RNA sequence: CAGAACACCUAAUUUCGAAUCCAGCAUGAGAAGC
RNA sequence: GUUAAAACUCUUCUCAUGCUGGAUUCGAAAUUAGGUGC
C-alpha cells in the first residue's frame, strides 16, 4: 500500500509513504519553495501530522525537495531511524544549516538546529547495493545519476517489490555514472518522478562564449546552483584548458565541491581513479572570505566568476552581479530560474547590460527518451507506473508515451491486485516426530529465492539443477591475519580503528575505500596520516612502509564477504 | 457504585530515568549490547512500573504522618486490610480501589532511550576501573498512566496528588540515589459514571 | 507419571421444633435437597 | 463464550519476568520472584455465539469489551497488567449453514 | 487465486461480447476465451489459438496455452501487458521453450498453513539464487515454521532443565533427628501455627516431601530452614506479632526441632498429627 | 520522621568539562567536536555529582583514618559498615543520602562553547595534534539538591566538607590541566516526610 | 536388537527401581539409541557437505573442592556457573571460549573478568586463585553433561 | 526545476564497556438447581 | 435378531488477591591556539 502525500507539485509537502504490513515506511520527507509567499508552513505542519509515524524515513537524494521536512518530522518525532547514502548524509547537513540560515534571514521557523543534529543522531546510512533487512522489507538503494549520493530506493516487501525511482539524471552529467543502476530483480510497482523541462550538449559552447568574452575584455560570470551544478561546470573548466582563470565565489558551494572530493569513490568510475590527483585539478581557486569577495569583484582582469548563488536572489554572486550588471561581461544562465526570483528578470530583460545566454545542456533532471529508455532496461515490465511529480503536461504527453508501451499509469489527481511473494514448502511433511509437544522435522536441503516465490527444495532439486548445470588488491587470508595481527601489537591497528572500520564495512564496501584512504592520505600542508602511530624504535623510513601495509591491509580485507572480515576482525576486537 | 475515579497522569522526565528489563530474554537479549537495558514494551515503548512507586510513596508519607499504615514493604509481610493504603492500593482480602497502570512512553524507544557510559574512578589514581554500558531514558520523554479508583471516597484524589510529590521528590524508578528518574507529573482527574459504556 | 502416582498410592494407603426449624431453613435455602440428602447419608452411616 | 486463544505459542508471546518487593526505608529488593507474562502487541481470537438473539446483545457485549478496556482483563490488574483493546466482527448466521 | 487441477478460480468461487454480471464475466470469440473481472484480479482464460481474434479491451493475468508463434502474437496486441501469464496445457519442454520467449519480452511466467522463514549468507551459484541450510520444520497449529539447530538447542535444554528437576535421589524409597515428645510437638506446632511460620501450604508441603521419605522431609525442612549467608533471610513465612529480632530466630528454631523431631514418627501419626492442621492432606 | 534537603548551587570558575556518556548524542557529535559535553535533550548540561562527593568522602575519611572502605578499586565491593556505605550506598541497605544530578539552568547556547586544543611538539615548538572539544564557560550555575532519607547529625557537615573538597580539586574531566574548578553554594533545611499530605 | 549408546553412571533409585532422567535421539539404523553428541556431529558433518556441494584432568573431589573454595571467596559466583551452565550446555568450544574470556588478563588494563576474592590475599596468590578457577572451569568441560549439573546445582540450585 | 553570505596549516588518536545479591511466601478446595 | 427401544451428568461460578529489577560504581585518563609578519 502507497499513499502520496501532497505527490503533486512538491510546494508545501511530499512524501512517498509506503504502507507495508509492518512498517510506516516513508519516501523523499521534502518540500519545494515558492520563492515568497507565512501560512505555508501551517499546511506542512498539517500533512506532516497527518502522515503519522513513519517507521523509516529514506531519502533518494539530498535535495530539499527530496530532503526538506526530515527535522521537522524529527521536531514532531514521528520520524524512527533517517536512512540514505553518506553523501547525502552531509550535503543535508549542509543544506538544512542553510535552511535555517535563509529563514533566519526570512526572519522566518519551520524546524530548528536542534531539530537539525537531532535528525543527524538516528541518521543510518548505506551506500548502493547495500540491502539491509527492516521490518518485512528488503531495502537497496541503485545510483540514478543525478547529484552526488542519489540513489533510487528498492524496497522487497511480501506484497510487492517497488523502486521509488527518485530524480533520474541525464545524460550530460559527467560527475556521476551515466547509466542509472537498477534492482536485478522484480519490479511490481515502479514510482517514477516525470521531467521538468525538454529534450544536445552544449556544452563546449561554454568554452565558446567564456573564450569570446575573456579574450574581449570580459569577466564571465557563471550563475549556477550549489548542488552538482557548480561542480559540473567547474569540471566542463577543469577538462578543456581555459586559459585565464576560474574562481569560485561560493563558500556553501566550495565546501560542497571539497565534499565531492574526499567523496570521489561516489562519483563515476572514471573519476574514482582520482593517485593523489584532484579531478578538478588545482585550477579552481576558491574564494574564502567576503573580502576576497570584495576585491575579486572590485579586480577587473578577466577570469571566470562560477559561483552559486542559484538564481541571482541572496549570496555572492550578488556582490559580483551588482557590478557585472553595471557592466562587456556576461551572465551564463547554467540553471532554470524558477518565477518570482530575480534572476528570472535579468533572464527576461525585466535590463542586464551585459549579454544574456542561457544554457539547456547543463539539467540534473533527464529526458523524456531517458525516462523511457529508464523503463525499458528493467528485466521485467513493471505493473504499474506511478508517475508523481514533474509539469502536469509532460507528465501527461510521458504518461501517453507509457501507455503505448502498454504498461499502467496512475496520476496522482487522477489516483488492484495482490502480489504475496509466497513463501512454499517442496520437501516431504509425513515423517515428523515431538519432543517438547512440537511438531518437528529435520530436513536439510536448500532455499531458493527465486522471483515472487520463496521455496524450500531437497537435495533431489539441487541433483536436478546441478546436474543440468573498486580495483582493491588481493592477498591471502593468513597474509590478513599476520598483518593485522603485527599492525594490532605495534598499536597500529586499534580497537577503535577496527570498530570504526566494522561500521563502514556493515555500511558498506565503497564507505570502507573512503575510510581507510581518508586515514591513510597524507595530508601535504603538514605530512600527517591518521593512523595511530606505533610502538617501537621504528625510523620514518619503517614508520612510512607501516603504514602503507596497513592501507594495503584494510584494502584486499574489504573485497572479502561481510562473514569473513567480521571471523577475522573478531579475533582482535571481541566487540564487533 | 455508581461512579468511578479516572486520573490521567502525564509524566516528563527532567533528569535521565532508568529502569531495569525485567523480562529473561530481553534483558539477556540485551547484555549482548548493554549492560542495563530499560524496561522496555515489545512494541518497543518504554514500561514503567507506577503501582508500588504511589505505595511506597504514600506508605512513607502516612508513616511519618502518624496514621496506621501496615509495611508491605517487608519481606513477606502481610497487609493488614484497615489501612488507607490497603483500601487505595490492595490487601490480602479485597483488591485495590485504585488500578494504576503502567507509564506507558508516548514515543518509541528509539526517540528516547540512548545508550550511556558509566565508570568506576578509582579514588587515588583517578582512572576508570570499571566501565559499563546503560540505557537510559531522556529528558523530556513523555509518559502516560491512568489511575482508575472504582470506589472513589474524597482523600484519593489528593494522596494520589501527594504520593506523586513525593516521586517529583525521590525518582519513580532505577537509580535514584545518583540522581535518576526525576520527574514532573500533570493530573487530569475526572469521575466517570460507571455505566457510561452501556448504550 | 504412572509409578509416581502408585508409589504415592502406596504410601497413601496408610420434636415440632426441628419441623419448623427445617421448614425454615428449606426454604431460605441453607439447608438444601443436597444438604439433607448428605446429612441423612450421615444419619444412615452412624451418628 | 469461547477462551481467549492466542494465535502464537510460548516463545513468542510468553517471558519470564523478575518482580521484586522493595523495602520502604533501606530502598532494597526485600523479595524476589519471577513470573510469566504475555507480551504487548501479542494477539488474541475468541468468538462469542449467541442462540435465540434480542436487539441488544451486541451493545450489551462491546460495552462489556469497552469496560474489560478500562479494567483489564486477567490477574494482576491493579499493577497495570492486562490492559488491551478489542476488534469486533459480528455477523448474523441461520443456524443451518452445515447443512 | 488460481488452483490448478481444469482451472478453478477462488474470489463467488467460479471455475472455468454481451455482458454477464455474476464477477463480470465476458466470453469473446477464440477464433471461446473468457475473460472476468473481479477486485483483485482481471483474469484471461483464452482456451486454444486458431489468427485474427477478439482480444478483450486490461488483462491483468492470461492463462494461456500452446504446443508457438501465434502465442506470442495474442501475447502482443493486448493493451497494458499482463503482469502474469500462465502456460498450461502443453509439453512442458515446449512450454519451457515458448516461456524464455515471454521473459524476453520481460513478461513473467509461472509453469504449473502458512509457512514462515525464521532463518538469517547467499549464494549465486546456477541460475537461482540460493542459501544451503539443514534446519527444522515445525508444525504450529496454524503456521509452519523454519528453524536451525539453534532452536532445537534451546528447546534441547529446556526439556534438560524441566526433566532433571523432576526426580529426586531416593524419593518415594526406603535416625539422627532431634527427638521430642507428642505434647511438645502439638503445643509448639499449635503455636506456630496460630502466628504464620507453619501454615498450611507448609504443613501439606512437609506432608509430600514426608511421604517422598524421610531424607526428601529432611532435605526440604533444611532448606526452608537455610538462612542465606548474603541476605540472611530464611523460607518460612514471618511470623505475625511483635517478636523482636532474637526469639525469631528461636521461633524458626523451633519450627526446624518440631518439624525435625516429627519426621521420625510413623507415617499415620504424622497423619493424625497433621490433619487437625490442614484438613486436605 | 525528618528528611533533609541540601539546595546546592555551582559557579563555574574554570573551564568545566564533563563528557558526553549518550552514544547517539557522541558518535552524531564526532563530525564536530572530539570531547561533547555531557547534555540532555532539553539540552542542559548535566553533571554526575555522586561518584564525585562518594570520591571525595573516601579520599578525605581514608587520610583522618576511620573505617571506611573503598569503593573505587576493581570490582570493590562495598561493606555495608561505614559513614560512606550509610550515606551513599551498599550492597545491603540503599544510600540513604539521594545526590540529585547537576543540571544547568541556562540552555547548551548560552553555556557551552566550542573550542580547540593542541599538542605542541617540545623540540620544534610547533603544533603537532589538534583537537576540538567542548567546554562549559565560567559563571555558568548549576543547580542540585542532595536530599538524606535518614537525617543523622554529622551528615551536612559531611556532605560539605566532600563540597570543599570539590571546590579545591574539581568536578568533571581534564582535571589536572585546570578544568573543573568550581565554587558551592549551599542553603540546607530540614523537612518532614508528610509535607505534600494535605 | 537394539543398541543403547550411553554410558549409565548418573543412576538414581526410584523406590525400588533405578531411574535415569535422559534425552535422545531413537535412531533406525542395530535400532540404536544416541545422545545429542551424535546430532550435533552429524549436523555438521551435513553442514560441510551441503556447503561442499555449492583440557588440563582434576580429580572429581578437587573439582567439589576447589569450587567450594572458590564459592566462598566469590570468586565464582552464581552468575559465574549459572552462565559458564549456559556455555558449557552450548557445547565446548563455546565454553572454552568463555572461560578464555573471562580468564584473559586485558592488555592494557591488567584486569581479569573473574569476580575478585573477599579477604585479604597477595597479588600474586589472588592471580593463583584466579589461574586454579581456570582449570577448574576448565577441567570441568572435559566431563559429560550429566557430572557436570551434579557438580554446580550444589552451589547455583537452578543451574 | 531550487536555497544562497591580512591571511593561511591543523581539528585526530587510545583504553575499557564489566561484576554481584535475591527469585520467596500466603489464602481459599465449596454450593445449588434439574 | 439383547427385560429391548428412548433419555448428552447438564446448568450457574474470571487462579484471583498482596509484593516498584531494586542495590553497588564520576566518561576520565593523554595533548600549551601553537607556528608565521617590526
Ligand atoms: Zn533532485
Ligand atoms: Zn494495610
Ligand atoms: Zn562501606
Amino acid at each position: 500500500m502507497i499513499k502520496f502525500i501532497g505527490g503533486a507539485s512538491k510546494v508545501t509537502g511530499s512524501a512517498f509513504l509506503l504502507e507495508t504490513g509492518n512498517a510506516k515506511i516513508l519516501i523523499d520527507c521534502g518540500i519545494e519553495q515558492e520563492k515568497g509567499i507565512k501560512d505555508n508552513n501551517e499546511i506542512i505542519e498539517k500533512k506532516i501530522n497527518e502522515i503519522g509515524k513513519a517507521d523509516i524515513c529514506i531519502l533518494t537524494h539530498a535535495h530539499l525537495a527530496a530532503s526538506g521536512l526530515v527535522p521537522l518530522l524529527v521536531k514532531k518525532r514521528k520520524v524512527n531511524k533517517i536512512i540514505s547514502t553518506p553523501a547525502t548524509k552531509e550535503l543535508c547537513r549542509l543544506l538544512f544549516n542553510d535552511f535555517q540560515r535563509i529563514q533566519e534571514e526570512n526572519n522566518d521557523p519551520l524546524y530548528s538546529y536542534d531539530d537539525i543534529e537531532s535528525s543527524f543522531e538516528i541518521w543510518d546510512e548505506i551506500d548502493d547495493r547495500n540491502t539491509i533487512e527492516l521490518f518485512d522489507t528488503k531495502i537497496t538503494f541503485y545510483n540514478n545519476s543525478h547529484i552526488i549520493g542519489s540513489v533510487s530506493v528498492f524496497i522487497e516487501t511480501h506484497n510487492g517489490n517497488y523502486l521509488f525511482s527518485g530524480d533520474i539524471g541525464s545524460k550530460l552529467q559527467q560527475l556521476m555514472d551515466y547509466p542509472p543502476d537498477m534492482p536485478d530483480g522484480n519490479v511490481d510497482y515502479l514510482i517514477l518522478e516525470s521531467t521538468y523541462g525538454n529534450k544536445s550538449s552544449d556544452r563546449d559552447r561554454l568554452l565558446e562564449i567564456a573564450k569570446t568574452t575573456c579574450e574581449n575584455g570580459g569577466k564571465v560570470l557563471i550563475p549556477s546552483f550549489a548542488i552538482g551544478r557548480l561542480q559540473e561546470v567547474l569540471y566542463t573548466f577543469s577538462n578543456y584548458n581555459f586559459n585565464f582563470p576560474v574562481y569560485i565565489d561560493s563558500p556553501m558551494g566550495s565546501k560542497v565541491t571539497n565534499l565531492i572530493k574526499e567523496y570521489n569513490i561516489y562519483l563515476k568510475k572514471k573519476l574514482r581513479r582520482l593517485i593523489t590527483d584532484d579531478l578538478f585539478n588545482n585550477k579552481y581557486i576558491a574564494i574564502n572570505t567576503s573580502n576576497q569577495s570584495k576585491e575579486l569583484s572590485n579586480s577587473k582582469e578577466p577570469a571566470v566568476i562560477i559561483s552559486a548563488s542559484g538564481m541571482l536572489e541572496g549570496g555572492r554572486i550578488l556582490n559580483h552581479l551588482e557590478q557585472i550588471k553595471n557592466d562587456n561581461s556576461t551572465l551564463i544562465f547554467v540553471g532554470y530560474q524558477a518565477q518570482n526570483t530575480r534572476g528570472r528578470k535579468i533572464l527576461d530583460g525585466e535590463k542586464v547590460r551585459c549579454r544574456i545566454e542561457k544554457l539547456n545542456s547543463f539539467s540534473a533532471h533527464a529526458d523524456q527518451d531517458e525516462l523511457i529508455d529508464y523503463i525499458e532496461r528493467l528485466k521485467y515490465t513493471p505493473y504499474k507506473v506511478f508517475l508523481v511529480h514533474g509539469e502536469k503536461e509532460q507528465r501527461e504527453i510521458l504518461a501517453k508515451r507509457i501507455i503505448s508501451k502498454k504498461i499502467r499509469v496512475e496520476l496522482p489527481e487522477n489516483y488492484e491486485i495482490l502480489i504475496e511473494k509466497k513463501v512454499v514448502l517442496n520437501i516431504n511433511t509425513d515423517n515428523m516426530c515431538n519432543f517438547a509437544s512440537y511438531r518437528l522435522m529435520p530436513f536439510s536441503g536448500f532455499i531458493v529465492e527465486k522471483d515472487d516465490r520463496i521455496e524450500i527444495n531437497d537435495k533431489n532439486w539441487f541433483d536436478m539443477i546441478w546436474n543440468e548445470e573498486m580495483a582493491l588488491p588481493d592477498m591471502s587470508h593468513d597474509k590478513i591475519i599476520e598483518n593485522i595481527e603485527y599492525l594490532f601489537n605495534i598499536k597500529i591497528l586499534s580497537k577503535n580503528r577496527i570498530k570504526e572500520f566494522w561500521e563502514e564495512f556493515c555500511k558498506g564496501q565503497k564507505a570502507a575505500i573512503k575510510y581507510i584512504t581518508q586515514v591513510h592520505r597524507k595530508n601535504p600542508n603538514t605530512g600527517r596520516r591518521n593512523w595511530n602511530p606505533p610502538e617501537g624504535d621504528f625510523t620514518d623510513n619503517e614508520i612510512e612502509k607501516l603504514y602503507e601495509t596497513a592501507y594495503n591491509t584494510l584494502l584486499s580485507l574489504i573485497k572479502y564477504d561481510k562473514n569473513k572480515v567480521y571471523n577475522i576482525l573478531i579475533n582482535f576486537n571481541p566487540k564487533l | 457504585a455508581k461512579t468511578m475515579k479516572k486520573i490521567y497522569v502525564t509524566m516528563k522526565t527532567l533528569s535521565p530515568l532508568y529502569t531495569g528489563e525485567v523480562r529473561r530474554e530481553d534483558k539477556e537479549a540485551a547484555q549482548k549490547r548493554v549492560n542495563f537495558p530499560v524496561r522496555k514494551t515489545a512494541t518497543n515503548k518504554v514500561l514503567i512500573p507506577f503501582k508500588g512507586a504511589l505505595r511506597s510513596a504514600l506508605e512513607i508519607m502516612l508513616k511519618a504522618k502518624g496514621e496506621n499504615v501496615c509495611d508491605t514493604g517487608e519481606s513477606r509481610a502481610r497487609p493488614c486490610g484497615r489501612c488507607v493504603t490497603c483500601s487505595l492500593f490492595g490487601s490480602m482480602g479485597r483488591a485495590g480501589r485504585a488500578s494504576v497502570d503502567f507509564l506507558i512512553s508516548n514515543d518509541t524507544k528509539e526517540q528516547i532511550v540512548r545508550e550511556s557510559t558509566h565508570l568506576r574512578i578509582e579514588r587515588q589514581t583517578k582512572s576508570a576501573s570499571d566501565t559499563f554500558k546503560g540505557e537510559e531514558v531522556i529528558e523530556g520523554a513523555t509518559f502516560t498512566a491512568t489511575i482508575t479508583i472504582s470506589n472513589p471516597q474524597e482523600k484519593d484524589l489528593s494522596l494520589i496528588q501527594s504520593a506523586l510529590k513525593f516521586i517529583e521528590e525521590n525518582g519513580i524508578g532505577g537509580w535514584l540515589n545518583k540522581g535518576y528518574g526525576r520527574v514532573s507529573f500533570e493530573v487530569k482527574s475526572e469521575d466517570v459514571a460507571t455505566d457510561r459504556f452501556l448504550k | 507419571d504412572m509409578i509416581w502416582n502408585e508409589e504415592y498410592n502406596k504410601m497413601r494407603s496408610q420434636h415440632d421444633k426441628i419441623i419448623e426449624n427445617i421448614e425454615y431453613l428449606f426454604n431460605i435455602k441453607i439447608l438444601s435437597k443436597n444438604r439433607i440428602k448428605e446429612f441423612w447419608e450421615e444419619f444412615c452411616k452412624g451418628q
